[PDB]
Formats: C-alpha cells, sequence, structure tokens
C-alpha cells in the first residue's frame, strides 16, 4: 500500500469523525426556509446552508491529484434538497475542478522537468571542460583554483545524481510503488551532495571575505577547514535527516517534500546562504569604496559594481536568498518556477562560464598554449 | 657604431636665437625616442626636452617651455632644437641623448654622468 | 521545502511523481 | 675627463695594428666546422629514443 | 685644446679601423652559405620541467657532466638539479635574495652566485661534513654582479655593473686582473673553448675580447644599437654571437674583426636575454622577452624553430656540453628541458 | 645495483622539498619593498621609521615587511631595476632642478614594461623645508614650472591648520605633477599613493602598511575580475 494514500485515508477518517463531532458543537441553524441539511460527503464537510445557494470550500488534501488551491463547490437547490447527479439520482458534490487542471499542471511540470535535465546536462558538459582545464594547466594553480576545483566537483556530482534521480526514480511508477531501499540510498547521496554543493558556495564566500575584507595580508589559509565544511560537515545534517525519516516519516522512495524534517538539512543550508549574502554586501561595499578613491566616473562605477554583483550571484548562491519563498499567486508563482529553475539548474553552467571560460587569465594561458600547438 | 655628433652652438647675445642640430648614425633613427640634455658650468646634467619616435608626443622642461622647439627628421636621421629668446641661464653644453631601447615609452638614464648613446655635446654660451 | 527555494527540485519531483503514477480520482457519479 | 681620453687613443692603436683575414676566409672556416661536426649534434640530428637520456 | 686633439686623433683611428674592416669584407656569410642545404624545421619538446623555485629564475648553468645543473632564483635559493631524474640534489639558501647570476665549476665541486650584493660567493659542494657551506666571498666590485664563470677550482672571472670585469683568485680572495675597457654595465661574459680569452658584452652596445693572462683588450666589436644582454662563443672559438635590446642577434668573427651575420625578424620587437650555440654551432638559440625562444640557423640567418613553452620572460638558456638537451629559465619559477 | 642511489637521491629530494615548503610559507608571508630616492631626498630618514644593497626588516601588525635600499650602485638603473618587478610596492622618496629630475625618474619607472604592474608609494619628504622657502622669496617653484601661476588649490585638498595657503597650493601642485604621469598610463594594473612627509613624523610605516594593504586588496579583486 502506498504511504501517500495511507496517510491520506488515515486523516480522512479522523476528519470525518471530527466534523460530525463538531456538528454537535455547532448550534442548530436558525435561518428560515428549506435549509439543506449538513452532512459529510465522505470527503469534505458542508454545514447548514440556505436553499438556492452554492457553497464553496477548498479541495481536501487526502489524495495526491487533489489540489488544495482549487475550490470545490456544493449546491443544495431552492427546494431544500442537495443537487443530485442525474446518472444515479443521489446527492453529489462538484470536486471536478480539483482534478480538472491536472493535464495543465502536468504540462508545466514536464516543461520544468526537461529544463532541469537540460540545465544539468549543460552544466556537466561545461564543468568537466572547466575542471579539466584547471587540472591540466598547472600555471593556473593557486588557492583560489583549488577551491574552485572542489566547487566544480560538487556541481558535477550533484548534477549527476540529479539526472539519475530524474529519469530512473521520478517517472517510474512501479519502482516507487514497490519502494525498495535503492531509492533511499540514492536519495541519501542526493541530499548529501546537494548540501555539499550549498556549503561549498559558503567556502567560496568565506575565502572571498577573508581575502578582500578580513585578513588581507594573511597567506596560505589552510584548506583543511574548508574540506571539513564543504565535504565533511554536510554529512551531519544528512545523516540525522535520514535517521528521522526512516523512523518517523518513512514513505515511498522518500519523494515527499511536505514533511518538516527536511529543515534538518535545509535549515543549515539557508543559514549558510544568508551568511554568503552578507559576505556579498561587504565585498561590494569594499569595491565601491575603492572606485571612489580612484575618482572613477559615477556611471562606470555603477557599471562595474553591478557587473561584480552579477558574477558573484552564481558562485555564492544569491538567487536562493533573494527569492527564498514561492509566491501564492498563480501568475507570479508560475514565473517564480521558471526563473528559479533556470537560475538553479543552469547554475553550474554559469559558474563554469564566468570563472573559467570568461576569465581573462585563463584565456591568455589557453590561447598561448594553443598558439604553441 | 652608435654615433651622435652635435653641430651648431656658439656665442649668442641675450635675447637672440640659435638652432642646434644632432646628426645620428649607426642605428634606426625612427625606432628611438630622442632627448636633449645640457650641463651648466658647475652643475649636473639636466634634461631639456624629448620627442617620440614619430614626433607627436613632445615634452619640455619648465625653464625652456615656450622658448625651445624640438623636432626630428626621420628621413634625414637628424634632431633639431630651435632655441629662441636665449638668456644667460641657458649657457651650457647641450648633448643629444638617445635612450637605449627602441619601441619603449620609458626613457632611462639619459642624464647619467657616464652614459652611452649620448653625443659629445656642443657649447652654447649666452654672453653680452 | 514546500515553498522554500533550496527545495524546489524536491517539489518538482514530488508533483511529477504523484500526478503521473497515482491514478486519477474518479470524481464521478457514485463518488462523494 | 682628459686622461681617460688619452687611453681611448692608446687602445685604438692597439686594435688598428692587428692582422685581419678576409671575411670569405673567416666564413669558410665557420662553415667547414658545422659540417665536420654536424652528425655529433643531437639537436641538429635527433638521436633515437634509445640514446636520449631525457626520454 | 688637447682634448679636441685627442678626439680628432681617436676619430681618425676609428676611420682607419672602419676602412681596414671594409677592405676585408670581400664576401658576406650569406653569400658563402648560399648553396648549403637548410636545416629544416626544428621541433623540440619539453622533456622535463623543474618547479622547485619560488620566484623568477635569473640564471642557470649546466655542469660538465651534462646531467647536473644549478639554477638561481631571486627567492634566495640555489637549487642543484638532476635533469635525468628531475630530483633536487641541493638547495642553498643565499644571504642576499637578489641573485643575478650562478655558475657551476667544471670539476663539479663548487658553485658561484652573485647579484645586487656586489659579492661573488663560492659554495663548496664536496665538504667533509656533507652540507653545502659558503667557501669564499669575493668583494671588490662596486656594482652588481652580472655574470661569473669558473676557469678552474681556484680561478673565476666575474662581470659587474661597475663597467668592469675582474679575474679573481680563490683561496686568497683578491683580484689578480682588472679589465676596465668597457664604458657601460657589463651584462654577460663567455669563456672560449680554452680559458685564455673571453668576450664581454656591456650596455654600451659593444663587445670586447680580453686576454685572461695579460689582462688586455685585444679587439672591440661594435654593430649593435642597444645594450648587449647576452654573449656566447662559437664551439671552435673563432667567433661569437651577441644578443642585444635592439631585437637582433649578431655573429662576430675574431679573425675578421667585424660582424658576419644578423639574426632579426620584423615580427620581433623584444630584446634578447640569452644566447647559446649547439655542439656543432649550426644552430643558434636565443631567448626573448616575448616569452619564447627562437632557434636560428647560424649559417643562413633563418629561424628554424620556436621554443614557446614558457609563460613569462625567458631569462636564461643553456646547452649541455654534449649537445643533448637545452635548458631554459624564465621569469616564471619553472625551468624546462628541451630536446 | 643502482637502486641504492636512485632511492637515496629520492630521500634527499623529499628532505629538500619539505624544507622548500617551509621557505614558501616564509617567503610568501613577507612583503618586499623597494626604497628609491635621490641624494637630496631624505631617503635614509625613512629608514629611521660597502654593501651593494641594504636590507631593513620591520613588522606592522604581525605583518613582515622587507624593505631594500639600493646602495653602492651607479646612477644607471635600467638593468638592475628589473629585479624589483615582483615587489609589493616601490617607495619613491622625493625632495620638494632636482624636482624635474624626479618627475622624469617616476615617469620611467611608471612606463617600464616590467614595472607596469608594480605600484608606487610616493613620499615628498621636504615639506618642512618647502614651507620655509615658499612663503619667502627663494621658492624657485615658479621659474622651474611656469604653469604654477595658473594653478589653484584643488577642492579635494586637506589643508592643515598650521600651513599657509601658499604651501598648500605648492605641495598640491607637486603632487599633481606626479599624478599627471600616473593618470596618463594607469589602466588598473598599478597605482600611485602620494603622501606628504615633514620628516618629523614617525607614522610613515603606517602609511606604507595602509598602502600595501590597498595594493594586495586590489590585486585580489583583480584575480576575481571584480575590479
Ligand atoms: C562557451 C559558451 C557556451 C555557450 C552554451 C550555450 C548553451 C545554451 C543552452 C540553452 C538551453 C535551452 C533549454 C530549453 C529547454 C526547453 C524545454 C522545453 O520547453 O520542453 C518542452 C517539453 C514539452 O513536453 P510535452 O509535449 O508538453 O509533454 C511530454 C510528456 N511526455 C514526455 C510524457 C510524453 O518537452 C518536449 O519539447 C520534448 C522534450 C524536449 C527536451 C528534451 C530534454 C532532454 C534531452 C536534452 C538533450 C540536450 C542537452 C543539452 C542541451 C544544450
Ligand atoms: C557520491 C559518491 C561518489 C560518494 C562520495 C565521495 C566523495 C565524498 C569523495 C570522492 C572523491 C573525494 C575527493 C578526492 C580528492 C580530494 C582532494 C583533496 O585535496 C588535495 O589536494 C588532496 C591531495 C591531492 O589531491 O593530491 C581534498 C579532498 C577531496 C576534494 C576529496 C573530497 C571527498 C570526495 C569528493
Ligand atoms: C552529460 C550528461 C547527459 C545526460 C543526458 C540524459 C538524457 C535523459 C533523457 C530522458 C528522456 C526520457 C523520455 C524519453 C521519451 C521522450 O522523449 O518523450
Ligand atoms: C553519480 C555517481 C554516483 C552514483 C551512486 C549510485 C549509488 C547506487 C546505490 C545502490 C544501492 C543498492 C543496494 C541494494 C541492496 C539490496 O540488494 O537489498
Ligand atoms: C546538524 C544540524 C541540525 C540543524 C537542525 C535545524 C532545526 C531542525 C528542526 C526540525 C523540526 C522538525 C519538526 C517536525 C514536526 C512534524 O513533522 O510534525
Ligand atoms: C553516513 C551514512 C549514514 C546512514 C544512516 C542510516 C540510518 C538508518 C536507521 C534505520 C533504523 C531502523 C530501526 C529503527 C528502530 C526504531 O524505530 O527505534
Ligand atoms: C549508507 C546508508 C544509507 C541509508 C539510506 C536510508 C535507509 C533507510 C531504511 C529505512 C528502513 C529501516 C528499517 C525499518 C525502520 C522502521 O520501520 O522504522
Ligand atoms: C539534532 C537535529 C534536529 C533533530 C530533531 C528531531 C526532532 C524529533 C521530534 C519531532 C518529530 C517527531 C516525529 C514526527 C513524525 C511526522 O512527521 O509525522
Ligand atoms: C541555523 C538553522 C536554523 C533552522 C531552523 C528551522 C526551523 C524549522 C521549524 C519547523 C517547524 C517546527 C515546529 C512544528 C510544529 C508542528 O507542526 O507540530
Ligand atoms: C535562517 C534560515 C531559516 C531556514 C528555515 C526557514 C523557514 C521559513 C518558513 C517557515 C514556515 C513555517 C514553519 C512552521 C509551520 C508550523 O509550525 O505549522
Ligand atoms: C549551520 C552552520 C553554519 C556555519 C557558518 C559558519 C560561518 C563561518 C564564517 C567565518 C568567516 C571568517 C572568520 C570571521 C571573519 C570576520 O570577523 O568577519
Ligand atoms: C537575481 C539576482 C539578484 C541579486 C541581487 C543582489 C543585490 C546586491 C545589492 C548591492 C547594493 C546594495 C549595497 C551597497 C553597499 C554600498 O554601496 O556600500
Ligand atoms: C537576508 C534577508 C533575509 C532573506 C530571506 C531569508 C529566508 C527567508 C525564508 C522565509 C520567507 C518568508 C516565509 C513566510 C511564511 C509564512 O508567512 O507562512
Ligand atoms: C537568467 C534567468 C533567465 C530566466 C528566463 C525566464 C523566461 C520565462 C519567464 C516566464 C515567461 C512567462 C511564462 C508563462 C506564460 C503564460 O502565462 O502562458
Ligand atoms: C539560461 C536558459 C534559460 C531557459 C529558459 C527557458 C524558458 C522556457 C519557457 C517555456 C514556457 C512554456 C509555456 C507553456 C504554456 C502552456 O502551454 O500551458
Ligand atoms: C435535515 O434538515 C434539518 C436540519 O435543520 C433537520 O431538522 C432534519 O430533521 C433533517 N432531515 C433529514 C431528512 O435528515
Ligand atoms: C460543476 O461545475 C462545472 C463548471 O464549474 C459544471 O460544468 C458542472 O456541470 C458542475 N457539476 C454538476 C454535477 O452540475
Amino acid at each position: 500500500k502506498p504511504f501517500l494514500y495511507v496517510v491520506g485515508r488515515k486523516k480522512m477518517m479522523d476528519a470525518q469523525y471530527k466534523c460530525y463531532d463538531r456538528m454537535q458543537q455547532l448550534p442548530a441553524y436558525q435561518g428560515e426556509g428549506p435549509y439543506c441539511n449538513r452532512t459529510w460527503d465522505g470527503w469534505l464537510c458542508w454545514d447548514d446552508t440556505p436553499a438556492g445557494v452554492l457553497s464553496y470550500q477548498f479541495c481536501p488534501d487526502y489524495f495526491p491529484d487533489f489540489d488544495p488551491s482549487e475550490k470545490v463547490t456544493k449546491y443544495c437547490d431552492e427546494k431544500g434538497v442537495w443537487f443530485k447527479h442525474p446518472e444515479n439520482n443521489r446527492t453529489w458534490s462538484n470536486y471536478t475542478m480539483c482534478n480538472a487542471f491536472t493535464p495543465e499542471k502536468l504540462k508545466n511540470a514536464y516543461v520544468l522537468y526537461y529544463l532541469a535535465i537540460v540545465g544539468h546536462s549543460l552544466s556537466i558538459f561545461t564543468l568537466v571542460i572547466s575542471l579539466g582545464i584547471f587540472v591540466f594547466f598547472r600555471s593556473l594553480g593557486c588557492q583560489r583554483v583549488t577551491l574552485h576545483k572542489n566547487m566544480f566537483l560538487t556541481y558535477i556530482l550533484n548534477s549527476m545524481i540529479i539526472i539519475i534521480h530524474l529519469v530512473e526514480v521520478v517517472p517510474n511508477g512501479e519502482l516507487v510503488r514497490r519502494d525498495p531501499v535503492s531509492c533511499k540510498i540514492l536519495h541519501f547521496f542526493h541530499q548529501y551532495m546537494m548540501a555539499c554543493n550549498y556549503f561549498w558556495m559558503l567556502c567560496e564566500g568565506i575565502y572571498l571575505h577573508t581575502l578582500i575584507v578580513v585578513a588581507v595580508f594573511t597567506e596560505k589559509q589552510r584548506l583543511r577547514w574548508y574540506y571539513l565544511l564543504g565535504w565533511g560537515f554536510p554529512l551531519v545534517p544528512t545523516t540525522i535527516h535520514a535517521i528521522t525519516r526512516a523512523v518517523y516519516f518513512n514513505d515511498n522512495c522518500w519523494l515527499s517534500v511536505e514533511t518538516h524534517l527536511l529543515y534538518i538539512i535545509h535549515g543549515p543550508v539557508m543559514a549558510a546562504l544568508v551568511v554568503n549574502f552578507f559576505f556579498l554586501l561587504n565585498i561590494v561595499r569594499v569595491l565601491v569604496t575603492k572606485m571612489r578613491e580612484t575618482h572613477e566616473a559615477e556611471s562606470h562605477m555603477y557599471l562595474k559594481a553591478v557587473k561584480a554583483t552579477m558574477i558573484l550571484v552564481p558562485l555564492l548562491g544569491i538567487q536562493f536568498v533573494v527569492f527564498p519563498w514561492r509566491p501564492s499567486n498563480k501568475m507570479l508563482g508560475k514565473i517564480y518556477d521558471y526563473v528559479m529553475h533556470s537560475l538553479i539548474h543552469f547554475q553550474g553552467f554559469f559558474v563554469a562560464t564566468i570563472y573559467c571560460f570568461c576569465n581573462n587569465e585563463v584565456q591568455t594561458t589557453v590561447k598561448r598554449q594553443w598558439a604553441q600547438f | 657604431q652608435v654615433q651622435l655628433q652635435e653641430s651648431g652652438g656658439g656665442l649668442v647675445q641675450p635675447g637672440g636665437s640659435l638652432r642646434l642640430s644632432c646628426a645620428a648614425s649607426g642605428f634606426t633613427f625612427s625606432n628611438y625616442k630622442m632627448n636633449w640634455v645640457r650641463q651648466a658650468p658647475g652643475k649636473g646634467l639636466e634634461w631639456v626636452s624629448d620627442i617620440s619616435q614619430s614626433g607627436a608626443s613632445i615634452s619640455y622642461t619648465g625653464s625652456v617651455k615656450g622658448r625651445f622647439t624640438i623636432s626630428r627628421d626621420n628621413a634625414k636621421n637628424t634632431l633639431y632644437l630651435q632655441m629662441n629668446s636665449l638668456k644667460p641661464e641657458d649657457t651650457a653644453v647641450y648633448y643629444c641623448a638617445r635612450c637605449p631601447a627602441p619601441f619603449t615609452r620609458d626613457c632611462f638614464d639619459v642624464t647619467s654622468t657616464t652614459y652611452a648613446y649620448r653625443g659629445q655635446g656642443t657649447q652654447v654660451t649666452v654672453s653680452s | 521545502c514546500s515553498n522554500l527555494s533550496t527545495c524546489v527540485l524536491g517539489k518538482l519531483s514530488q508533483e511529477l511523481h504523484k500526478l503521473q503514477t497515482y491514478p486519477r480520482t474518479n470524481t464521478g457519479s457514485g463518488t462523494p | 675627463s682628459i686622461a681617460q681620453a688619452r687611453k681611448l687613443v692608446e687602445q685604438l692603436k692597439m686594435e688598428a695594428n692587428i692582422d685581419r683575414i678576409k671575411v670569405s676566409k673567416a666564413a669558410a672556416d665557420l662553415m667547414a666546422y658545422c659540417e665536420a661536426h654536424a652528425k655529433e649534434d643531437p639537436l641538429l640530428t635527433p638521436v633515437p629514443a634509445s640514446e636520449n637520456p631525457f626520454r | 685644446s688637447e682634448l679636441d686633439q685627442l678626439r680628432q686623433e681617436a676619430e681618425q683611428l676609428k676611420n682607419q679601423i672602419r676602412d681596414a674592416r671594409k677592405a676585408c669584407a670581400d664576401a658576406t656569410l650569406s653569400q658563402i652559405t648560399n648553396n648549403i642545404d637548410p636545416v629544416g624545421r626544428i621541433q623540440m619538446r619539453t622533456r622535463r620541467t623543474l618547479r622547485g623555485h619560488l620566484a623568477k629564475i635569473y640564471a642557470m648553468h649546466w655542469g660538465t657532466d651534462s646531467r647536473l645543473l644549478v639554477s638561481a632564483s631571486q627567492d634566495g635559493k640555489l637549487i642543484i638539479w638532476d635533469s635525468y631524474t628531475t630530483n633536487k640534489v641541493h638547495a642553498i639558501p643565499l644571504r642576499s635574495s637578489w641573485v643575478m647570476t650562478c655558475a657551476y665549476a667544471p670539476s663539479g665541486n663548487y658553485v658561484a652566485c652573485g647579484g645586487l650584493d656586489n659579492i661573488c660567493s663560492i659554495y663548496n659542494l664536496k665538504t667533509r661534513e656533507g652540507n653545502v657551506r659558503v667557501s669564499r666571498e669575493l668583494a671588490g666590485h662596486t656594482g652588481y654582479l652580472s655574470c661569473c664563470r669558473f676557469l678552474d677550482d681556484n680561478q673565476i672571472v666575474t662581470s659587474s655593473g661597475d663597467t668592469t670585469c675582474a679575474l679573481w683568485d680563490i683561496e686568497t680572495g683578491q683580484q689578480t686582473t682588472t679589465f676596465t675597457g668597457h664604458t657601460g654595465d657589463v651584462m654577460s661574459l663567455s669563456l672560449a673553448p680554452d680559458t685564455r680569452l673571453f668576450v664581454s658584452g656591456a650596455c654600451d652596445a659593444s663587445a670586447k675580447l680580453w686576454d685572461v693572462r695579460e689582462g688586455m683588450c685585444r679587439q672591440t666589436f661594435t654593430g649593435h644599437e642597444s645594450d648587449i644582454n647576452a654573449i656566447c662563443f662559437f664551439p671552435n672559438g673563432n667567433a661569437f654571437a651577441t644578443g642585444s635590446d635592439d631585437a637582433t642577434c649578431r655573429l662576430f668573427d675574431l679573425r675578421a674583426d667585424q660582424e658576419l651575420m644578423t639574426y632579426s625578424h620584423d615580427n620581433i620587437i623584444c630584446g634578447i636575454t640569452s644566447v647559446s650555440f649547439s655542439k656543432s654551432g649550426r644552430l643558434l638559440l636565443a631567448g626573448y622577452d616575448d616569452f619564447n625562444c627562437n632557434v636560428w640557423d647560424a649559417l643562413k640567418a633563418d629561424r628554424a624553430g620556436v621554443l614557446a613553452g614558457h609563460d613569462n620572460r625567458v631569462s636564461c638558456l643553456g646547452v649541455t656540453d654534449d649537445g643533448m638537451a637545452v635548458a631554459t629559465g624564465s621569469w616564471d619559477s619553472f625551468l624546462k628541458i628541451w630536446n | 645495483d643502482q637502486r641504492n642511489e636512485e632511492k637515496a637521491q629520492r630521500e634527499a629530494n623529499k628532505k629538500i622539498e619539505k624544507q622548500l615548503q617551509k621557505d614558501k610559507q616564509v617567503y610568501r608571508a613577507t612583503h618586499r619593498l623597494l626604497l628609491l630616492g635621490a641624494g637630496e631626498s631624505g631617503k635614509n630618514t625613512i629608514v629611521k621609521q660597502t654593501s651593494g644593497i641594504f636590507e631593513t626588516k620591520f613588522q606592522v601588525d604581525k605583518v613582515n615587511f622587507h624593505m631594500f635600499d639600493v646602495g653602492a650602485q651607479r646612477d644607471e638603473r635600467r638593468k638592475w631595476i628589473q629585479c624589483f618587478n615582483d615587489v609589493t610596492a616601490i617607495i619613491f622618496v622625493v625632495a620638494s632642478n632636482r624636482l624635474q629630475a624626479a618627475l622624469k625618474l617616476f615617469d620611467s619607472i611608471w612606463n617600464n614594461k616590467w614595472l607596469r604592474d608594480t605600484s608606487v608609494i610616493l613620499f615628498l619628504n621636504k615639506q618642512d623645508l618647502l614651507a620655509e622657502k615658499v612663503l619667502a622669496g627663494k621658492s624657485k617653484i615658479e621659474d622651474y614650472f611656469p604653469e604654477f601661476a595658473r594653478y589653484t588649490t584643488p577642492e579635494d585638498a586637506t589643508p592643515e591648520p598650521g600651513e599657509d595657503p601658499r604651501v598648500t597650493r605648492a605641495k598640491y601642485f607637486i603632487r599633481d605633477e606626479f599624478l599627471r604621469i600616473s593618470t596618463a598610463s594607469g589602466d588598473g594594473r598599478h597605482y600611485c599613493y602620494p603622501h606628504f612627509t615633514c620628516a618629523v613624523d614617525t607614522e610613515n610605516i603606517r602609511r606604507v602598511f595602509n598602502d600595501c594593504r590597498d595594493i594586495i586588496q586590489r590585486m585580489h579583486l583583480r584575480q576575481y575580475e571584480l575590479l
């Protein structure tokens, strides 16, 4: 039995007994006329409503295809009896619009599904090329590149497990319905490598902050603590999350995102990205103060302050902080999904293009090495 | 053999004019920046003026600015210095100094005491 | 992670899964 | 100085009273040397990989 | 005055030498080597790369065994390398970090180094205890040390920025001979196949041939337009090539007492930092400021190859005594072995 | 047979390499400085705050600075000045026609192809001497520079309450002469930090420390393509 239907049918029996228990708490209807009698349709609750009026309530969430944002409707006619379906001549409730837009919902879900595959496929392509350049050319070797190499490796491994998770697990109905442990080890390494990707953006922000703002003269910042923060620390919230999931909220292939146990991983993740947002504020503040001491034109000072802010967004993961919450409006929520999926899935492609391909000191050492051969 | 021979010079009365010439040989005259340096009696070598490889960029020392005019003829491999409104403070031995490297904006060591690529100089005396 | 930005991929996998694999609710005569 | 200019002349007479052979004779010996030693030049005639200690 | 008389007496002597050299120019080197077959395209590859140094390499010198080589970087280290195995044999911390030259004794027992400290320090590599200690410090130069070359374990000639070259005597630390002909900073020197003569190149665009024993200036070679940075004797000892800041290399003949060939290209506008010949003298390798090293045909003045491995200014380059490999140093800390 | 030597040579090589890593920590922690000044300039007075080169080591806020004075060398600098192409900054000490000769020397350092990434810290060390001759009739700054009569004190000037408005105009005119060369060839690779020194203030190592911090900061911003 699926855990989604199990949890849905469980509270459904609880919510059923709850409203009739509230019916004794609810007072008798004093409205005149043939008010249609209150009852539980077996899915939701309709109270005493006057005749010739249509009641509207949000769709329940016991079922996976049911959308709570949609509105259900129930009509009891002016004669005093509920509206009956002509097929069976029994009382019927219009839950249609809760499931009517499922083809349109699934259509937008597949546009983002392939946008995610293209974004991560284009990322892996340019990142191995970028990572192959930094390993090949020893000339570029430094502490900035050593951290860039591990940052690129996090993007490659994260995009690899995401692509594997998106073709083998998500669309396979019988695999998730059987619920093997193969999903949970794959979902564990997915959450671990996703956290290492987020915490290596912090290592890049910490290294940028302790190089321009704090401790400018210090040399050879020991990378031992960067390895524990980037590769080692994300193992603590991921292990704790997997433990409490296997004990308390255990379901089919761990695909459900509704549980609050994910804040064990994405609580430290959002905090690590807020620290990066405040590192960006200090780096840009130091940058504009250096252009005022040069007496640079205010037009070109804004041109370079915006360009510097725009190339530090994909490296530090600022798009997660400036748009941290999804809007509720259908139109605004739709653009949020397209803007965020583009900035997240193509993030490894942006970093590989900005910091390796569009890097001047990399173009000269590549053009020179290509001019030789 | 880098050779620089300065011609012209002589005794001028204050307020007069004079034209110094510098004939170059032994190197591509068009590839080098040229200078004029002088050494007043009892003083060190002082930089007077310079001119770029083509003749667009021209610099003078403040004392001679507006009075001296430097020009080069790359076709004739010669450097000139038109000295107008001469005053007794201009009495010195004027040298034709080429700085060592071609195609370089920096122009080093022209005023050194023992410096090659500099002519033997011509005496310019502004007396009554 | 329902509306959080760092969990939008987990949400995409969740809606894609439960809309496709699980069969459509009948929502027809004889059902509520 | 004046004393350093007198040794400039003294050095010029030492270099002016030397015997100079023709350039055609000096260029033939330079050419005859590069041909008599052409095979003993690993940079001109690359030695096989079994004889190159930097393989 | 007598000063104008000495200038006129020297000016005519310059015309006497210039006309005596023109009388000998009956045929140029480009006309004698017109029928010889070209050497073709020379393609050398980086066989080894030495990454020990921490700063720009200023000088390097091969040992007479063609295996061991010493390099000098301005980080204050003198590293002896095993070119075959790429291992470091010695690492000598220098008292003055601004070293500008290094030398390897033909016996392989000592190494020399000098620079802005105006001292030529000798380091004994075959001490009884085992560690390398400074054996002697040669003081007396009033300018920076530009080049030093061992004649044997006890003699060494040094060129300095005070326009002077000096022949030292180790075990006493005193100048036995002083060469004062040059008027600019002497930047390089090269010992002939025999240690009786050596040439020097100064910043006066002139090269002077010196007798080691007699301490005299035998011949003066002009023709360059800027400071001569490098100089190297021909394998037979009757000619030498110079490298200057005028972006040209020139070949001078001792017996002809004039320039024989000029190695320049229109695409080349940087100065030459180092020059070296092959074991046969057919090839001429020159390091440039454009981060590359061009291989020239010494007999035909045509570029036969390019050594573009380095990423910064090529400061030094040296060919082994058996002509098996070429080592190049750069302002990047790396040293590359070519073949 | 030869494995005894190829192993003993690899052991000593690792002993050398472990020492070179201790040298790399020390070499990269200290900042090298070139002290450049004429004879009349108080170059040795900056050290307050034969050998072919003089080395002085000082420490400001746990940061090591190795300043090098080029002594016992000829006035032809074009060859040995190329050795100081990787120093943090070149300290240029000027005395306030020795002023025109210093303007030409700074112009040659600024536009050298090997020193075009090296920053220059400027010290005008004769502010007290200049303050006496400017208000008097022996300043000699108007004959050596005719464009001084057309010059006015800039709006960005910081006049101290103990200096006359003429010295403020005079010392800011000499500073604008050096900044004219820096602005004509400065393309973000190297910068000029001019400072006024009265030779009675011991806070000159704090200016070098603060200027070297701005240089390293601008070098780090340049490696990330931010500035
Ligand atoms: C040094 C400089 C380098 C510069 C590099 C520049 C690179 C630029 C890259 C630009 C990338 C743009 C990506 C745009 C993605 C658009 C996806 C599109 O909207 O998907 C539509 C969707 C429609 O499905 P449906 O019919 O409604 O339901 C179908 C439902 N049912 C499947 C169940 C049947 O999908 C269809 O078009 C079919 C799938 C098309 C996409 C396939 C993706 C996987 C394969 C990608 C291969 C290439 C990857 C690399 C691309 C660069
Ligand atoms: C999802 C699967 C692949 C399991 C997860 C494995 C990772 C946690 C491992 C695999 C490779 C490891 C990396 C292998 C090498 C390095 C380089 C190392 O830094 C060095 O310079 C080490 C010495 C050297 O590289 O010569 C720091 C750790 C790191 C990034 C390791 C971090 C941990 C990684 C990414
Ligand atoms: C460099 C890595 C590239 C990875 C590319 C993965 C591509 C996966 C494609 C899955 C397609 C699933 C649907 C197939 C049928 C269809 O097109 O409708
Ligand atoms: C993208 C690179 C990393 C890929 C990592 C894939 C990990 C797959 C793990 C599968 C575990 C299967 C365990 C089965 C146990 C059983 O037989 O019951
Ligand atoms: C090792 C890092 C741990 C970080 C922990 C951050 C805070 C996590 C809080 C999780 C609370 C989960 C509550 C679930 C309640 C429910 O499901 O009803
Ligand atoms: C580094 C990898 C860590 C993996 C951690 C996996 C933890 C799995 C825990 C399974 C517990 C099963 C028994 C639970 C018993 C109970 O309910 O108390
Ligand atoms: C490397 C370890 C990976 C572990 C991946 C997650 C494993 C989850 C296992 C869930 C079932 C555990 C046993 C039953 C527990 C229970 O019923 O409470
Ligand atoms: C140390 C990191 C944080 C750990 C937080 C553990 C919280 C355990 C108690 C709250 C959850 C209890 C089970 C809830 C099950 C459910 O979601 O239905
Ligand atoms: C440093 C990171 C801190 C992260 C903090 C995350 C807090 C998440 C809280 C989730 C809700 C917890 C309470 C649930 C109560 C309930 O529904 O029973
Ligand atoms: C600073 C990092 C914070 C990370 C977590 C941010 C969570 C923001 C959204 C919280 C929604 C409400 C959670 C509790 C719900 C409940 O108790 O019913
Ligand atoms: C959920 C865990 C989050 C842990 C975040 C750790 C952030 C550490 C940042 C260190 C910055 C460098 C040291 C302080 C510099 C300063 O004083 O600004
Ligand atoms: C979609 C990406 C959005 C990224 C938004 C980044 C906002 C950065 C704001 C920088 C300017 C504000 C701080 C200025 C500080 C100062 O001038 O000193
Ligand atoms: C740097 C300033 C903060 C940036 C955003 C940090 C993450 C905020 C996450 C919570 C957003 C608001 C959620 C509201 C939820 C609700 O009202 O129910
Ligand atoms: C760098 C990030 C770029 C993001 C580009 C996003 C482009 C698409 C944005 C949404 C467009 C409107 C989509 C819905 C249209 C409709 O209502 O039919
Ligand atoms: C950097 C890459 C950015 C890629 C941006 C891709 C944006 C694709 C937008 C597709 C909108 C499709 C709308 C379909 C509406 C419908 O038919 O219901
Ligand atoms: C339902 O309608 C009213 C509600 O006020 C109630 O009194 C009545 O008895 C109920 N009728 C039926 C048929 O259940
Ligand atoms: C439910 O509402 C839809 C329109 O929203 C309508 O077409 C349909 O007929 C209604 N259901 C019934 C049973 O009338």
